[PDB]
RNA sequence: CAGGUGGUCAGGUAGAGCAUACCAAGGCGUACGAGAUAACUAUGGUUAAGGAACUCGGCAAAAUGCCCCCGUAACUUCGGG
RNA sequence: AAAUUCCUUGUCGGGUAAGUUCCGACCUGCACGAAUGGCGUAACGACUUCUCAACUGUCUCAACCAUAGACUCGGCGAAA
RNA sequence: CUCGAUGUCGGCUCGUCGCAUCCUGGGGCUGGAGCAGGUCCCAAGGGUUGGGCUGUUCGCCCAUUAAAGCGGCACGCGAGCUGGGUUUAGAACGUCGUGAGACAGUUCGGUCUCUAUCCGCCGCGCGCGUCAGAAACUUGAGGAAACCUGUCCCUAGUACGAGAGGACCGGGACGGACGAACCUCUGGUGCACCAGUUGUCCCGCCAGGGGCACCGCUGGAUAGCCACGUUCGGUCAGGAUAACCGCUGAAAGCAUCUAAGCGGGAAACCUUCUCCAAGAUCAGGUUUCUCACCCACUUGGUGGGAUAAGGCCCCCCGCAGAACACGGGUUCAAUAGGUCAGACCUGGAAGCUCAGUAAUGGGUGUAGGGAACUGGUGCUAACCGGCCGAAAACUU
């Protein structure tokens, strides 16, 4: 039932509906997929089947990989990611070497788009958390981005563990639930998915069709 | 428009000015935009007048400078704010409209200040 | 050139004039009220251009009953029925938005 | 070119643009340069443009040229050398070559020159 | 704030170790018939002469 | 050692001016440097819509600001304001 | 009802959408009072106090930029 | 206990816990017709507004709301901030004292220090381990985060009610607050962008430009970062239950939800959704690659040396970033720069010429200038290279 396909954000943009609506779309090159490895409950434990994305030159990938790649009978790609399937195995819809393109999916379904969200580097509370921060004035010193108080007093005499400080913030892993396939472009391998998506231009990014819908 | 903002009054109820005092609309509403209702107060009335100062009062904002999006993209933007004193069934307390109103009205069901409107754009 | 030229060029539309803000403008915009589907004009001055070919917005500017307006539309939009140029703007600048505070004559664009 | 991403050369950038100047004059009266290596880096493409500028050799361009550089003895052989000389090479006029450091505050260093 | 107490012996030495100089990495040049060894960054130097030997 | 120290001289353009800006004569670059888009602190800058809702308190900031010409209230000790 | 009034945010009026502060009064002056001066007073105040216009990052509610630190490398090298 | 010092009210920032529950959720009784309510039981998942006055906590008032809960934590929180009050030295009023002075009486004024050693907490690395050395993909023991709610419409003016009024249960639409991601739009910013402009100095002068004056000032402004912007979210369904409601049914021929046994039952709990996670020392699994030598010796699960697979350092960079790490590239190369062409920003360059006495204007000409985005180009630099790195057995 779970439908996965491994792609690029390449950028927003915006179209209009049939209702003279502007709708705000990403285009998501959900570029071909081939299958390389499936998991199964008898051999893994688990069901899941890998899915290869991306061109790369075959002598950027080392002896190990290439040779992974060579017991599938698939030339190298430079992505590999698995997707999970229901713990029941069904024994069918995937052959080893089989290629997945875009419109695996198709206009008005909802989707799941999960990818790598933008590094911002080491951040104060302020904006990681959201903090209020004291006054810009009446005679605050040095304190107009600072965090506050961080605990008790005697008792307890500790902070408590999860207490919310500044960090490195963003590069995680970042999944956006119940997004309109707004058209499918099977010509040119896109998606266009109306919305946002995690992550810079050019990342890889995992399609799933929703669970929610 | 907040709290404390001061609306240029758009009917001829008598009041010239008047000043938001809450945005209805649920608990801690921040903002109003077009088409929202507002407790406001009479800072300026025209003397001999059927409204007077001090008075608080129930309005409908139909201007504001802030551009509003509207669903094809577009944006419409005024040079000034300004409101309706409305009665509690959403008519208007005057008679007639000055200037020219939001579409944002109709979908709010205003239709007597959509139908006394000089202009609706 | 860009990277999502193919996906916007079967969006684009034609029929648009060629207009540079200081131009004296007709749009005719669709309207919906109730099952009527209407068409209202608004005759205004241009005072900018926000390029990006799809993306591009354009801005008209009038005064109406002593309230000046302003309208911001998508070029491409469908909404957009056509758009009429009335008179050629000569101005020195891209954005006029020295004329949000000028009235009357002073708010006046020349003729060439 | 492209601005500098984070704090500029020399404190503020009003020195940063005599800093480039200076440099860009000083290589091409002599042909070779020993600085820091950051301000060799940020000095590459800024002396590339005023070789294009010298190939363009019109008397716009050697306005433009003029903009920049103060020179006029320097301006003249980057016109009447310089550029006819790099008339036959599409970019890549300069070469940056790294040094050992120096003493003091052990900043590393570099030679900025062009082709030939 | 102060330290409240002296650090022990083994406390201060397990930080002190820390501070150690990084070693770079030697490659031979042959330059006027002799041998020597730079740093791999200043390989061109070194072929072209700008580098001073002592 | 960013504090203190009496007197004399004192140019140009703009300016009412010994203010201020940029310069002359004449001095000087003053004694750790080189880098690097972290948080945060300091010192400056800009900010949609609102405009004191901040706060003990308009604190701080913003604002006004010049020459010329009109015009200018209560009150007054007749000068003022 | 005060630089004096505890009770006390007395009471009445004004100002505010809402005023323990403010202004005008009442007199029930805990505990005013005539050179330790009484009551007024134009002008004046980096005094205290209340209100308005204008203006604004004070705030709704923050965002971005540059420089000096912080951070990295080389040198010197403390303190409670 | 603390006097060789344990900082005292209120506010701010940041919280965390309890439940004696304010709302939302579930129930029994009712002097519960319906809508509304009263009272008691269960329930802590989330939520619990903005102002006027006062130093105030408290309280009163104004406008809303589903609601505007009560408490603990040194009356939480000053090596986190403030300093209005209290509680130093000045001064005044009333009262008391002959006086010096006093006053839980009032009133104006009145320095808030510290470079973080240890634990703690938030992030990031280095080392070793995980019985050969490595590379890829993973399971999930166990955790973290999240959890709010309104109005309108249909059912239906139906049930109920003399009338007034007016539903339960189900089904839709549109919101408020909060959070996450993102930059298409709107808006902000913009210190190597474009234009105009004042003063002065300079480029010999004119013309054209440049330095300095907050980036001199003013008008715009791509990229990046952003919210005032755009999208999405808090769901459906199971399981074991709380109060409560039962079925079957004795002790005790009746009856009884209970003693045997079986059901229904809530935002609380557990799965389900999102994120972390094998240092989970029980150190997991599926795979793929190397799969090999030499010397010395006290012949050792011994010390060295040299390799493989594979890394690391160096080099060119990044929307990755404090260092470190991470990701990409290194000539079999489009990695950065240059260069060519676009997109976009600005707004019509210089020179020449024509018109005007001149300030200026028209033509050449959608001009010229230009950063970040896109594509081509082998011109410059990614080099003529170093350092690490693979196995006693044995028992069944
Ligand atoms: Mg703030
Ligand atoms: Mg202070
Ligand atoms: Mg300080
Ligand atoms: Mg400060
Ligand atoms: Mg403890
Ligand atoms: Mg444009
Ligand atoms: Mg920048
Ligand atoms: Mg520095
Ligand atoms: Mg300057
Ligand atoms: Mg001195
Ligand atoms: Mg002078
Ligand atoms: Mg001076
Ligand atoms: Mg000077
Ligand atoms: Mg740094
Ligand atoms: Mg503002
Ligand atoms: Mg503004
Ligand atoms: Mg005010
Ligand atoms: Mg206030
Ligand atoms: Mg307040
Ligand atoms: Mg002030
Ligand atoms: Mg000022
Ligand atoms: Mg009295
Ligand atoms: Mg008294
Ligand atoms: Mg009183
Ligand atoms: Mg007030
Ligand atoms: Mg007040
Ligand atoms: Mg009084
Ligand atoms: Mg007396
Ligand atoms: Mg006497
Ligand atoms: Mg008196
Ligand atoms: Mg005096
Ligand atoms: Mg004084
Ligand atoms: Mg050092
Ligand atoms: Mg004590
Ligand atoms: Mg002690
Ligand atoms: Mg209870
Ligand atoms: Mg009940
Ligand atoms: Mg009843
Ligand atoms: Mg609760
Ligand atoms: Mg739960
Ligand atoms: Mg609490
Ligand atoms: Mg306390
Ligand atoms: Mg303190
Ligand atoms: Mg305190
Ligand atoms: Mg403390
Ligand atoms: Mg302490
Ligand atoms: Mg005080
Ligand atoms: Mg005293
Ligand atoms: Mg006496
Ligand atoms: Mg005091
Ligand atoms: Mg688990
Ligand atoms: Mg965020
Ligand atoms: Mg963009
Ligand atoms: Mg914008
Ligand atoms: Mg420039
Ligand atoms: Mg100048
Ligand atoms: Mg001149
Ligand atoms: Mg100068
Ligand atoms: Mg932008
Ligand atoms: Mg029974
Ligand atoms: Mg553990
Ligand atoms: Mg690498
Ligand atoms: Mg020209």
């Amino acid at each position: 039932a779970r439908k996965g396909i491994l792609g690029t954000k390449l950028g927003m943009t915006q179209v209009f509906d049939e209702s003279n609506r502007v709708v705000p779309v990403t285009v998501v090159k959900a570029g071909p997929n081939v299958v390389t490895r499936i998991r199964t409950p008898e051999r893994d434990g688990y069901s899941a089947v890998q899915l290869a994305y991306g061109e790369i030159s075959p002598r950027k990938v080392n002896k190990p990989l290439t040779g992974q790649y060579t017991a599938a009978g698939v030339n190298p790609r430079r992505y590999l990611a698995e997707l999970r399937l229901d713990d029941s195995d069904a024994a069918t819809e995937y052959q080893v070497g089989q290629e997945l393109t875009a419109e695996i999916f198709a206009d008005g379904s909802y989707v799941d788009v999960t990818g790598t969200s933008k590094g911002k580097g080491f951040a104060g509370t302020m904006k990681r958390h959201g903090f209020r921060g004291q006054g810009a004035s009446h005679g605050a010193q040095a304190v107009h981005r600072r965090p506050g108080s961080i605990g008790g007093c005697a008792t307890p005499a500790r902070v408590f563990k999860g207490t919310r400080m500044a960090g490195r913030m963003g590069n995680d892993r970042v999944t956006v639930l119940n997004l309109l396939v707004h058209k499918v472009d099977a010509e040119n391998g896109v998606l266009l998915i109306k919305g946002a998506v995690p992550g810079r231009t050019g990342g890889l990014v995992m399609v799933r069709s929703a669970i929610k819908r | 428009i907040q709290q404390e903002s001061r609306l240029k009054v758009a009917d001829n109820t008598g009041a010239k000015e008047i000043l938001c005092i809450r945005v209805l609309g649920g608990s801690s509403r921040r903002y109003a935009g077009i088409g929202d209702v507002i407790v406001a107060t009479v800072k300026d009335a025209i003397p001999g007048g059927n409204v007077k100062r001090g008075d608080v009062v129930k309005a409908v904002v139909v201007r504001t400078v802030k551009e509003r999006r509207r669903p094809d993209g577009s944006y419409i933007k005024f040079d000034e704010n300004a409101a309706v004193i409305i009665k509690p069934d959403n008519d208007p307390r005057g008679t007639r409209i000055f200037g020219p109103v939001g579409r944002e009205l109709r979908e709010k069901r205003f239709m007597k200040i959509i139908s006394l409107a000089p202009e609706v754009l | 050139m860009n990277r999502l030229d193919f996906v916007d060029k079967p969006s684009l539309r034609d029929d648009i004039p060629a207009f540079n803000p200081g131009d004296t403008i007709n749009v005719h915009v669709k309207v919906i009220e109730g099952a009527k589907e209407r068409l209202q004009v608004f005759k205004g001055v241009v005072i900018r251009r926000q390029g990006g070919g799809i993306r591009e917005t354009f801005t008209v500017r009038k005064e109406s009953y002593g309230v000046g307006v302003e309208r911001t539309f998508p070029v491409h939009s469908p909404n957009i029925d056509h758009i009429e140029v009335v008179t050629r703007g000569d101005v020195r600048r891209a954005k006029l938005y020295y004329l949000r505070e000028l009235r009357g004559k002073k708010a006046k664009i020349k003729e060439k | 070119p492209k601005p500098t991403k984070g704090p500029r050369l020399g404190g503020s950038s009003s020195h940063q643009k005599a800093i480039l100047a200076n440099l860009a004059t000083s290589l091409f009266e002599h042909g070779r340069i020993t600085t820091t290596e950051p301000k060799a880096r940020a000095l590459r493409p800024y002396a590339e443009k005023l070789i294009t500028h010298a190939k363009k050799g019109a008397l716009h361009n050697r306005r433009e040229v003029l903009k920049k550089l103060r020179d006029k003895d320097v301006v003249h052989t980057l016109f009447a050398e310089i550029g006819p000389f790099f008339a036959d090479r599409d970019g890549g006029y300069t070469r940056i070559i790294k040094i050992e450091a120096r003493k003091g505050d052990n900043a590393p260093m570099a030679v900025i020159e062009l082709v030939r | 704030a102060v330290p409240k107490r002296r650090k022990s012996r083994s406390n201060t030495r397990s930080r002190r170790s820390q501070w150690k100089a990084a070693k770079t990495e030697l490659v031979g040049v042959t330059v006027a018939g002799h041998a020597h060894k730079v740093p791999r960054r200043l390989l061109k130097a070194a072929r072209l002469g700008l580098i001073d030997f002592d």
